[PDB]
């Protein structure tokens, strides 16, 4: 129902964390508890992150009102000759915040949230990766919003400087006027301000790139683990392998990368106008663009996976098995739910791209269509879903080597096109039903202890007789 | 040479391998705390840059021993100068730097001995005349992959530095590329002439091959260079040793005295005041030995609590309307100044602590004669008299233009509260009885500092203000003594033919037009840098001569006020110290400190006298100022009688601002007498002739330029004008009497009508004045001191509609307007052209309008509702 006193009674280790935060924090500790009821009653979240430089001002004025009044009532009682001064001491440090009210709301709102982390952590101990991912993406969105605001402000300041320089140029006044000295001095000041804004924007962009690379390198092992779990679950074992969290994460990452690249394009286009000497932007823009492109390519290269391997529809008991002259069902998904709204996306298929060097293997040709087209609205309605439920294979000891089916896609978005390839789990082709009785055991021989998935060359009781 | 091979090897490398080579045995300093210490605003116990440890390593090992006066070339942020300031034998540190984009600028700090260090920015060393010095430091130089350009830069640096050294000067100069022959041969002769050698600083990074040239050492160049090159090429063979972190130095805090004093006090006058002040705070009375005062006497100090901050209230209501003005740097950089004890000390050191020189005999005689004649001339129709208590009560009751005073917050809380009590009058009577016997006991001043921005000093029409507060009783006593000067309008244009006191702002343009109708040369409008601190004792003695027209108790009181207070002053000022905050008490004889109105009158008188003397000199009446002889004294007196009155009608002096139209252009070349009295001009060479104007619409006066306007029917008006940025930026500042919505709303509405009355003729200010008056809920009296304190009009504070006031001011009460046909709408009033508006600072005409035009219609009609639950009423 409240805070402060709850933290005090809890225990020392959380008090030390409380001690550190509130100490260096400008807001004095004493003022926190006297005004505790009022502070927690205010909607600081709306003031810090919203559109209306009026609510922040209102909260500013009310804060001053409360600070002034409470001092007077306590000043009437003597022997409180230390808190009264502290009330006036805080009244001086609030004064610089009058320039920008929103600085108050952000500082208070952040302070309220942090002690909530301590409280929940303390009770949980007394009585992970996904939450870290969500926190990371939330911070990313917030600081990207901050970067957007900074870019807009820089654009406006550069525009007004260009207008002032233009009106000075059309003036054509070569005089020894002290007004001219004043205006040249203020021109130098404007140039210094512009340089400072540019360097700050560059630093923020670099921080964003670092954080986003960290998120991607944390994300990829989850995809690898899901692939391993899918391999272990396709072998007649019930284990869920849902893709919703991974697809959402991939979509968020793709959106963030595209937004970052698009902003840098506009930044360079703006900088072109009044580009001049000692401009780090001329190199920073291209280096950041190259890094962003590299990260996008790296993410998209592993972003292609196959949800469902080619399976027998009539007999689902045996997966990863092929028979001549029959239809097969395959499902491939893109973890990134992004696509241009005017261009359909095209996916091709192939079988046995790389043949072995041994005696001529049983190469097979896809009689049916190897190409499928997805309508753009399908990505919105259900996602990037590819289904081939009628694929067939024909033939141009039986289980000594396996065959690999490959998927190839050209992904295009915002003018960037990348070639993408992926492979499915190795499979064996049988020309008759009877040989499957030993083909199952031979497939197990490959599956149980294969460290390389692309190598075409007691405990079992959970599989042999689990059915 | 081996250095070339080392450089080629380093150049042939990759970035990843490069980034690891840097730290392989160097010594680092742990700056993990200094960065965030400086970021939050701390100004002590910290090192600004990394060079402090670099120079410390040399000093502790007594390679170079600074002493006397130290000159730093290219100080950058200023680590070396700040470190040197805290040493023992150092007496003064001077630093020059070349600021601007891509370059470091100095920053202010308050470490030990911070008052002995002075730094400058935007000065190029390569074309600076040499000056006397005892120690020389140079740390300039930039690296480049090409060795030839590095050699050229090193040669240029050496040639620049060579001119400064003498036989007995300590030096420490950085040399960048010493391993190739064309620098070696040059350094041979230098080492032969001046001695010293080269040594390497261990703390330097491994990427560079720089060295340093020191004063107290010996050896051979080539052997040392070869040894260093061999070590460099052998270094990249072992493992990666973790750099040995070293703790950053701390500099403490406080001030440091130099040991010279040049002022002697008069104890028989101020002994009682000093004794009383000491007895009041006897508990913590102590003598400090580190007072930084040179030209002021020092007596003692005690303890107090710090008052002040950085930046003030910004008017909330005024904002949210001038949204497009946030990007403009002039508006924001001028917002508010610093009044903390550190800023007060900085201002006091910069401006108040100065010294002036006495004039010669001829100047003294001329000033005496002119002052006598002028005093006899002004009092031809008037007669001095004493003021009463009832007038003072009436003035204080109606919130008149009282001086800057403190109301003795202990016993009472406000002036109006304190007037009605009888004990206040008992204290006043006691002080009056003491004064009547030529003694004073409770007449001390309080100082407060202001004026401290970068771009704010160029647009606040002031800077270095340093205003003086006074007790209420002393203010009443001074009023009783010398209120007749202002209550009788002694300096009006009717009585004295030069003053403009009592004229509103909207009427000075006509006066300037009338001055231009005479025959002569051009108009000259020079100004003085820091007029208030250039007043000598002679000016005070000359102004004291008004008592010759008084008699009796009035004469005795006036003489006592002039003698015991105006030229024997005691002042309290704050000072930061390691133990907290202390208050010092100091004394001084000359310089001007008094009430505002008395100061205005006396400044006007002195300015008139000085201008008359300069006009005398230009005409060639007298020749030599060293000594004045007979047949010139009579000539001077005859000139004053014959044409004295008509010469005073060629000028217009408000305060310390003057505009003069002489008889001939010889006026611009006569600068001996003006420089002799100490009235040095501002931003000009000492003997450079002045500059005139051939048009009356360009001459500045009271920080204004006066355009002229033509109505639709044909009548012509003259209107004031300024730079719009200054007006908008000042309109955002609240004086600090708020802590409420009603106060700030009333203030905004109060000086949102100045714009509708005076500055109505420009597009961008007449639209922003209707919105603000449509946003406040009306029905509230707009009572608050706005601006232009000296202009005694304050007439836009009425309640009725502005059209009637405009008709009453600009038509019927305008002597220079012939026909009196009135107007009946706000559309007949014209605008300030189209391009002249952009010239003076508007935001219309091109893409800036593409940004602003969001303000109009789209934003105004929605922000007025954004005001919130606070009601209003439409006006547009
Ligand atoms: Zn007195
Ligand atoms: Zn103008």
């Amino acid at each position: 129902m409240a805070q402060w006193e709850m933290l005090q009674n809890l225990d020392s280790p959380f008090q030390d964390q409380l001690h550190q935060l509130y100490s260096h924090s400008l807001l004095p500790v004493d003022i926190r508890q006297y005004l505790a009821v009022w502070i927690e009653d205010q909607n600081w979240q709306e003031a810090a992150l919203g559109s209306d430089d009026s609510k922040a001002t209102m909260l500013f004025f009310h804060f001053l009102d409360q600070l002034n009044y409470e001092c007077g009532r306590c000043s009437q009682d003597p022997e409180s000759l230390l808190l009264q001064h502290n009330l006036r001491k805080f009244c001086r440090d609030i004064q610089p915040f009058s320039q920008d009210p929103t600085q108050l709301a952000e500082m208070i709102f952040n302070l309220l949230l942090e002690e909530k982390r301590i409280l929940i952590q303390a009770q949980r101990a007394q009585l992970s990766q996904q939450h870290e991912i969500e926190s990371r993406i939330l911070d990313l969105r917030a600081m990207m919003e901050k970067l957007v605001k900074s870019i807009s402000q820089l654009k406006d300041q550069q525009d007004v400087f260009c207008f002032r320089y233009k009106i000075q140029a059309k003036g054509k006044t070569p005089s020894l006027d002290p007004h001219q000295t004043k205006e040249q001095k203020i021109l130098q000041e404007t140039l210094n301000e512009l340089d400072k804004r540019r360097k700050e924007v560059l630093d923020a962009s670099k921080a964003l790139l670092g954080r986003l690379t960290t998120l991607i390198e944390l994300l990829l092992p989850k995809l690898e683990e899901w692939k391993a779990q899918q391999q272990k679950a396709c072998i007649r074992a019930p284990i869920d392998h849902g893709l919703e969290q991974l697809e959402t994460w991939f979509t968020a990452g793709a959106k963030l990368l595209f937004h970052l690249r698009q902003l840098l394009k506009e930044l360079k286009g703006l900088s072109c106008l009044v580009s001049y000497q000692d401009d780090p932007l001329t190199k920073g823009v291209d280096l950041r663009n190259a890094q962003v492109t590299e990260l996008l390519q790296r993410l998209l290269h592993r972003a292609f996976v196959v949800e469902t391997q080619p399976c027998m529809p009539q007999t689902p008991h045996r997966p990863l098995i092929l028979k001549t002259g029959s239809k097969f069902t395959v499902r491939t998904r893109l973890l990134v739910r992004l696509q241009e709204g005017n261009e359909s996306l095209t996916v091709e298929v192939s079988i046995d791209r790389n043949p072995p060097q041994l005696q001529g293997f049983r190469k097979f040709n896809i009689l049916t269509s190897n190409q499928k087209t997805l309508t753009p609205e399908k990505g919105q309605s259900q996602g990037l879903i590819w289904d081939f439920g009628y694929l067939t294979l024909v033939e141009q000891g039986v289980t000594e080597e396996l065959h690999i089916i490959s998927f190839t896609v050209k992904y295009t978005y915002q003018g960037l096109k990348q070639e993408l390839k992926t492979d499915t789990l190795p499979v064996v082709i049988i020309s008759n039903m009877n040989q499957l009785s030993i083909a199952w055991a031979s497939v197990l021989w490959f599956n149980l202890l294969s460290p390389n998935l692309q190598n075409q060359q007691g405990p079992a009781l959970s599989w042999q007789f689990s059915s | 040479t081996l250095g070339e091979k080392w450089k080629n090897r380093l150049n042939a490398l990759g970035k990843s391998e490069f980034q690891i080579y840097k730290k392989s045995g160097i010594q680092e300093v742990d700056r993990t705390l200094a960065k965030e210490g400086i970021k939050r605003g701390e100004t002590d116990h910290h090192a600004v840059s990394r060079g402090s440890a670099k120079l410390r390593w040399f000093v502790e090992r007594n390679l170079v021993t600074p002493e006397g006066k130290v000159v730093d070339l290219g100080c950058g942020r200023g680590g070396w100068s700040y470190y040197c300031g805290g040493l023992k034998n150092v007496k003064e540190v001077k630093g020059l730097t070349k600021g601007g984009p891509g370059h470091e600028e100095p920053i202010p700090m308050s470490t030990y001995g911070w008052n002995l260090v002075r730094l400058q920015s935007g000065v190029d060393v390569f074309f600076t005349p040499p000056e006397k010095c005892d120690t020389l430091l140079c740390d300039i130089g930039e690296s480049s992959p090409n060795p030839t350009v590095e050699a050229g830069r090193t040669l240029r640096v050496l040639n620049l530095v060579e001119n400064w050294l003498n036989n007995n000067t300590q030096f420490c100069i950085k040399v960048l590329n010493p391993y190739m022959p064309s620098v070696i041969e040059k350094m041979e002769a230098l080492q032969r002439k001046y001695g010293g050698a080269l040594v390497r600083n261990p703390l330097s990074r491994n990427s560079t091959h720089e060295m340093y040239w020191v004063s107290n050492a010996s050896g051979n160049i080539v052997s040392s260079v070869n040894m260093i090159s061999r070590m460099l090429i052998n270094r990249f063979t072992m493992r990666h040793k973790k750099a040995t972190y070293e703790p950053d130095v701390d500099l403490g805090s406080g001030t440091r005295n130099i040991g010279i004093e040049s002022e002697t006090p008069n104890l028989d006058i101020i002994g009682k005041r000093i004794e009383k002040i000491k007895q009041e705070h006897e508990t913590s009375w102590h003598y400090d030995q580190d007072h930084p005062y040179k030209t002021w006497a020092y007596h003692g100090s005690y303890e107090t609590k710090q008052t002040g901050s950085a930046s003030s209230m910004v008017n909330g209501v005024v904002r949210l309307l001038t949204k497009p003005w946030d990007i403009i740097p002039m508006v924001t950089q001028m917002a508010m100044t610093d009044t903390t004890p550190f800023g007060q000390q900085r201002v006091f050191k910069e401006k108040v602590d100065t010294r002036t020189q006495e004039p010669k005999e001829g100047t003294k005689k001329l000033m005496k004669i002119t002052a006598e004649w002028l005093w006899k001339e002004l009092g031809k129709k008037k007669t001095p008299r004493m003021c009463t208590r009832e007038e003072f009560t009436r003035k204080v009751r109606s919130n008149a233009a009282l001086g800057a005073i403190f109301t003795d917050e202990n016993k009472w809380k406000s002036a109006r509260e304190a007037v009605e009590d009888s004990g206040f009058w008992e204290l006043v009577d006691k002080e009056r009885n003491l004064h009547l016997e030529g003694k004073c006991e409770t007449c001390v001043y309080n100082m407060m500092g202001k004026r401290e921005k970068k771009l704010g000093e160029f647009g606040k029409a002031k800077g270095s203000r340093a205003i003086w507060y006074m007790w209420l009783g002393a203010r009443f006593l001074e009023f009783e003594a010398l209120g007749f000067l202002n209550e009788d309008h002694w300096f009006s244009r009717e009585n004295s033919l030069s003053g403009v006191e009592g004229e509103g702002l909207h009427k000075l343009g006509y006066i300037l037009r009338d001055v231009s109708k005479k025959e002569g040369g051009a108009m000259y409008a020079d100004d003085t840098a820091g007029w208030d601190t250039r007043i000598t004792l002679e000016d005070l003695k000359n102004e004291e001569m008004v008592t010759n027209h008084m008699e009796g108790e009035h004469k005795k009181l006036a003489e006592a006020i002039f003698k015991l207070t105006y030229q024997n002053k005691v002042v309290r000022v704050q000072r930061p110290t390691p133990r907290g905050t202390v208050m010092d008490i100091i004394s001084r004889r000359d310089q001007r400190g008094s009430g505002q109105v008395v100061t205005y009158g006396l400044n006007t008188f002195t300015n008139m006298e000085a201008q008359l003397i300069r006009q005398m000199e230009g005409e060639g009446v007298f020749k030599s100022i060293q000594h004045l002889t007979v047949t010139e004294e009579i000539a001077v007196k005859n000139w004053l009688v014959r044409v004295g009155r008509e010469r005073l009608s060629r000028m217009a002096i408000s305060g310390d601002d003057c505009v003069v139209k002489p008889l001939d252009d010889r006026f611009a070349s006569a600068l001996t007498a003006l420089n002799d009295m100490g009235k040095v001009r501002k931003d000009i060479q000492q003997w450079e002739p002045s500059r005139g104007w051939n048009d009356w619409t360009q001459v500045p006066f009271c920080s204004h330029h006066f355009h002229e306007l033509i109505m639709k029917d044909g009548r012509v008006l003259v209107v004031p004008c300024r730079n719009q940025d200054e007006l908008i930026g000042r309109a955002r500042i609240s004086q600090g009497a708020g802590w409420s919505l009603r106060e700030t709303a009333c203030l905004g509405k109060s000086y949102a009508q100045m714009w509708s009355l005076m500055y109505f003729h420009r597009r961008d200010l007449r639209l922003a004045a209707n919105a603000i008056c449509s946003a406040v809920p009306s029905h509230w009296v707009p009572t608050s001191r706005t601006t232009w304190s000296i202009h005694a009009t304050h007439e836009w504070m009425t309640t009725e509609d502005m059209l009637t006031v405009w008709n009453r001011v600009w038509i019927q009460e305008n002597p220079w307007m012939e026909d009196k046909t009135p107007v009946e709408s706000w559309e007949e009033i014209p605008y300030l052209g189209k391009r002249e508006d952009q010239w003076c600072g508007s935001l219309i005409g091109l893409t800036s309008r593409a940004t602003w035009a969001k303000n109009i219609q789209t934003a105004i009609n929605q922000v007025r509702s954004l005001i919130g639950n606070e009601e209003y009423t439409d006006y547009m």
